[PDB]
RNA sequence: GAGAAAGAGAGUGGCGCGGACGCUACGCCGCGACGAGUAGGAGGGCCGCUGCGGUGAGCCUUGAAGCCUAGGGCGCGGGCCC
RNA sequence: CCACGCGUCCCCCGCGAGCGCACGGGGUCGGCGGCGAUGUCGGCUACCCACCCGACCCGUCUUGAAACACGGACCAAGGAGU
């Protein structure tokens, strides 16, 4: 065979929200655009951001 | 107007084309240099050990510094000390193989796994058709066989290793970029050996096959490949 | 244009010139060498001039289509592939048939034709197998040799000649050419002694005889 | 706007069909009707649709004008097409390349007359 | 002749017979549909030789030669004739298929309809 | 030569010289 | 791609070594020479068994 | 007129001792005992002929009750001249100790 | 796709009306390595049952549900269509 | 011999064309032959039978079940994380 231990072989994040939200999913269709064929890495996080979950965006206040 | 965009994109692609071809000539001149440094590095030990033996006296010659190292038993039921060193040697599979090269603490750890490999010294030959039969490149974490010498140069092009019979130079001699030549190789996966083992459970000293077999592997590598 | 030569390198193994580049350099004498730098038809009609259009736009499209094949190289088609035979065969050996209704039959072997196939007669006054053509692997090739090299096979017979057009009939030319070869091999082989009855038996294998054990 | 139409005709339209691992679109205008974004016939501001004629000869071509979006009545123009095979595929050809009219889809309008008229010259 | 596909690949499949489900053969209370069993000492489902075999992903078919009848095409099931305007374009690839449920006088109707719109139907004389 | 920056002058004169 | 043998196919070698075309010419040559010469000193020894 | 094919016996499958394989049966061909002889027939036509219950057809004439089951014969086995055959629907073991025919035609002489 | 940080960049002076497929972006495609499993945990079900809101200008006395079937089939399978 | 020419200052001693063959980013033939209307042609699977190899009966509690461990004659419906 071979000694893998196949435990950690399955990275755990999100690859797309876990919304039906159709607002959130068009500014999806346009960031995995501008992350996938950019190469600036801001996109990139902002895509990361756009499929979190709401306890992972916090809302930060104006202060 | 065009006239002068057409020109200049066949000016760039003849430019990128006399570029490849004096790349070409820059391979073929490296490799006929390769093969006179091989003449004179198998020439020089001959006449050594001719001109001790005319004197009398003895020649020992240079303790050999690369070793080839297969793992002839399976995964299962491993002393987990033996397991990491096997893993640290890149020995996963059974009949799996990597270049190795030698010094104190390579050779304690080849001795701490013994009874689960054969390992010995690798001819020219051995090296030249392990790295073209089997040899395949981790490129980007994936196995990619070698099929270009662009899969070696844009990997390895910072150490000055362009092309594969460079790699072979490299691996052979073992040079100062040995570490990064060798894990960019794969480790070797080869077959089952044709002919067979004489036994798997004994050292070559014991009438077997574990263990250190000196040069007895380009015996097996052949058979193995 | 100038009239073409030939490969100035003679083929030492295939892929490999006998000569390296330098030296080609030097043979074909680049050093003196060196150099610097439809659609429409308009016809007349009794009106006008009017323009027709070759390569017309089709009038049909399938409602679904398959796409282009990768292009690959060394496939080539059959009539130009390379032809060979085996060693145990030059013209005027004596075969074995082994897979026709003439099996097992011995036959006089004539010439190889030019889509791989042999030329065949065992002369038909001797065994009844006329000018035929038959498949190098399907024969046996025994070490029984005539000699052959002085007659003239017509040049008019290929397999063009003898594929098969479509209740058989034996045409004219069949016979005529039949008659001009027999008259120049049966009495060549009527000059070795028991070889006219060697040639009207049939091989057969009975018990006791294996045929890797035998020589023939 | 479009994309927004298609993120809710998606799945939950009456038009969409699902049987034997398949999925069609029944809606009036759908060249190869088949669900997709790119061949919808009711989420565009220009499409063309390509049906057979109430008389049985030829193809009328829909085609879906610029400016009364949200007037369903007087959104689409039909032109009757009763000509030989070549010249009906010929006038939709240029109709939707010259008009620069919605070009994704010239292939599968041309593919769709093509397969009514075969439907229409007479059965074997 | 019939209508010919679009292209036809010859459809290799890895088991042609079916899993039936174990100890099926033995009572009339077990119907042959397969269930994986959980038994703690049961001989097939921990792969014993000689016994049951059990369907394993490996043995899923061609995904180019997936539902596809032995003519090279695929089904769809058809209710009515507005549902062949449907396979208009998918010509060459997806065959049409009528309903048990659907009467007889309709039925003839889809038949004609598909023979006017070159879509072969699998069962064209079914009733009659 | 052959590397591309600072053989470019040098790859250019075969070039032309191949003429 | 499909990984071609280059100890068997010769083209997908010179693809990744083109002195292997040059060692491979030599070597025909030194072999084709040292036979001619070994058949010459055994025609040699053989006009030597007549003698 | 007389037999154009050597005679060979169906002697058993590939296999082990707790397992066969039936995809290459073990052919033992008459007179030949040695892999140093076996080289011989290596890629000849093997078939495996029987007669049957209902007509069917034979090429080059008319029907009868005649059978077969075409092969070829790959490679040795063992050191008593064994061979394995691979035939292109595989060997009922109605036909173990039985002739099959294995021709001379694809010949390399 | 090409061993080499970055432009097939703009500026100032010395006849024939033609071009396949695609992109349910939850879609489609390309590379690599991998596949044991009880207790257990998780995912996907265009697997299945009963009922409700939508919908198929759905089906049905020119014969629905059910039941039987040495018939044609699909799917690894649950099952399903004839 | 993977060496190409010219013109000049120094020292020590960037666009030439045309064809063609192919050990070159995975098979093609621009090659063939037979039989076919009342007895034959194709259908792995599904019906019966034969032969070879394998092959102990399920659930369960168990350190360990084919067990001389207990439950089970056979079938249809009901039947247990709400
Ligand atoms: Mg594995
Ligand atoms: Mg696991
Ligand atoms: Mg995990
Ligand atoms: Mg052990
Ligand atoms: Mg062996
Ligand atoms: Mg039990
Ligand atoms: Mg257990
Ligand atoms: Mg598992
Ligand atoms: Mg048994
Ligand atoms: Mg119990
Ligand atoms: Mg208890
Ligand atoms: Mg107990
Ligand atoms: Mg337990
Ligand atoms: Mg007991
Ligand atoms: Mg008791
Ligand atoms: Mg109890
Ligand atoms: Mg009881
Ligand atoms: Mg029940």
């Amino acid at each position: 065979g071979v000694d893998i231990r196949h435990n950690k072989d399955r990275k755990v994040r999100r690859k797309e929200p876990k919304s039906q939200d159709i607002y959130l999913r068009l500014l999806v269709k346009l960031y995995r655009f501008l992350a996938r064929r950019t190469n600036s890495t801001f996109n990139q996080v902002v895509l990361k951001r756009l499929f979190m979950s709401r306890t992972n965006r916090p809302p930060l206040s104006l202060s | 107007n065009f006239a002068e965009l057409k020109i200049k994109r066949l000016r760039k692609k003849f430019a990128q084309k006399m570029l490849r071809k004096a790349r070409r000539k820059l391979i073929y001149e490296k490799a006929k240099h390769y093969h006179k440094e091989y003449r004179q590095m198998y020439r020089t030990e001959i006449r050594m050990a001719r001109m001790a033996r005319k004197a009398g006296n003895f020649y020992v010659p240079a303790e050999p510094k690369l070793a080839f190292v297969i793992r002839i038993r399976g995964i299962n039921g491993v002393s987990p000390k033996v397991r990491k060193v096997l893993q640290l040697l890149r020995l996963r599979q059974i009949f799996n193989g990597t270049f190795v090269k030698l010094n104190k603490a390579s050779i304690n750890m080849l001795r701490i796994v013994e009874p689960y490999i054969a390992w010995g010294y690798p001819n020219l030959k051995s090296v030249n058709e392990l790295i073209y039969k089997r040899g395949y490149g981790k490129i980007n974490k994936k196995r990619i066989a070698l099929t270009d010498n662009t899969l070696i140069a844009r990997s390895l092009g910072k150490y000055n290793i362009i092309c594969m019979e460079d790699l072979i130079h490299e691996i052979y001699t073992v040079g100062k970029h040995f570490k990064e030549a060798n894990n960019f190789l794969w480790p070797f996966k080869l077959s089952s050996p044709r002919g067979g083992m004489k036994k798997k459970t004994t050292h070559f000293v014991e009438g077997g096959d574990a263990g250190n077999r000196e040069d007895q592997i380009n015996r097996l590598i052949r058979r193995m490949n | 244009k100038g009239k073409p030569h030939c490969s100035r390198n003679p083929v030492l193994v295939r892929g490999i010139g006998r000569y390296s580049r330098s030296a080609m350099y030097s043979r074909k004498a680049l050093y003196k060498r060196k150099y610097a730098a439809l659609a429409t038809v308009t016809k007349p009609v009794g009106g006008g001039t009017r323009v027709v259009k070759l390569r017309k736009m089709p009038r049909y499209y399938p409602t679904e289509d398959v796409p282009r094949k990768l292009l690959s190289h060394g496939k080539k088609p059959f009539s130009q592939h390379v032809r060979k035979l085996r060693a145990s065969i030059t013209p005027g050996t004596i075969l074995i048939i082994l897979t026709g209704r003439h099996r097992g039959k011995r036959v006089v072997f004539l010439k190889q034709l030019s889509s791989g196939l042999l030329l065949v007669t065992g002369p038909l006054s001797l065994n009844r197998v006329p000018l035929r053509r038959t498949h190098q692997k399907f024969v046996i090739a025994t070490s029984t040799k005539i000699d052959i090299s002085g007659v003239k096979i017509p040049k008019h017979l290929t397999d063009a000649y003898f594929k098969k057009k479509k209740k058989y009939e034996i045409t004219e030319q069949r016979k005529v050419d039949q008659k001009a070869v027999d008259s120049q091999i049966l009495p060549k082989i009527k000059a070795v002694p028991q070889l006219q009855g060697y040639l009207r038996s049939v091989f057969a294998l009975t018990n006791g005889v294996y045929p890797h054990k035998l020589v023939f | 706007s479009a994309h927004l139409q298609w993120m809710v005709v998606r799945n939950c339209s009456s038009f969409l069909i699902k049987r034997n691992k398949q999925t069609y679109s029944t809606e009036p205008n759908n060249l190869k009707a088949r669900n997709s974004f790119r061949y919808n016939g009711l989420i565009h501001r220009k499409t063309v649709g390509v049906e057979p004629a109430a008389d049985g000869k030829g193809v009328v071509v829909v085609m879906k004008r610029r400016s009364g979006q949200r007037k369903p009545a007087t959104s689409y123009v039909r032109t009757t097409i009763n000509k030989n095979a070549r010249a009906t595929l010929s006038s939709i050809r240029h109709m939707i390349r010259k008009n620069k009219y919605h070009p994704d889809l010239r292939m599968a309008a041309i593919r769709r007359a093509s397969a009514i008229l075969r439907s229409q010259k007479p059965v074997m | 002749a019939a209508l010919r596909p679009l292209v036809k690949p010859k459809i290799v499949k890895k088991r042609t017979k079916k899993f039936i489900r174990h100890q099926s053969d033995r009572y009339v209370k077990i119907k042959r549909n397969w269930r994986k069993p959980r038994g703690i000492d049961n001989r097939v489902r921990r792969r014993f030789k000689g016994q049951i075999l059990m369907p394993n992903i490996g043995y899923g078919s061609n995904k180019k030669t997936k539902h596809m009848l032995p003519s090279g095409f695929r089904k769809f099931l058809v209710h009515n004739v507005k549902e062949l305007e449907v396979l208009l374009m998918c010509n060459k690839s997806y065959c049409a298929e009528i309903a048990h449920n659907v009467s007889s006088k309709n039925r003839k109707a889809i038949v004609e309809r598909a023979a006017q719109l070159a879509i072969r139907v699998t069962n064209p004389n079914a009733r009659l | 030569i052959a590397h591309p920056k600072l053989g470019r002058r040098a790859r250019a004169r075969i070039a032309r010289g191949l003429r | 791609v499909l990984k071609k043998n280059p100890l068997k196919n010769l083209r997908i070698m010179l693809k990744l070594n083109p002195y292997a075309k040059t060692m491979r010419r030599n070597t025909i040559l030194r072999q084709a020479r040292n036979h001619k010469l070994r058949v010459e000193r055994a025609a040699a020894a053989l006009a030597a068994k007549s003698d | 007129s007389g037999r154009l094919w050597c005679k060979a016996i169906f002697a058993g499958y590939k296999r082990g001792l707790r397992n066969q394989r039936e995809h290459t049966a073990l052919l033992k061909i008459e007179g030949v005992y040695a892999r140093d002889e076996t080289e011989f027939y290596l890629g000849k036509r093997c078939a495996y002929v029987y007669k049957a219950k209902n007509n069917t057809v034979t090429p080059g004439g008319k029907p009868n009750k005649t059978r077969v089951i075409w092969g070829k014969v790959t490679r040795a086995h063992g050191n008593s001249g064994m061979v394995r055959a691979k035939f292109r629907s595989n060997l009922p073991a109605k036909a173990i100790g039985h002739r099959i025919r294995v021709m001379l035609y694809p010949s390399r002489i």
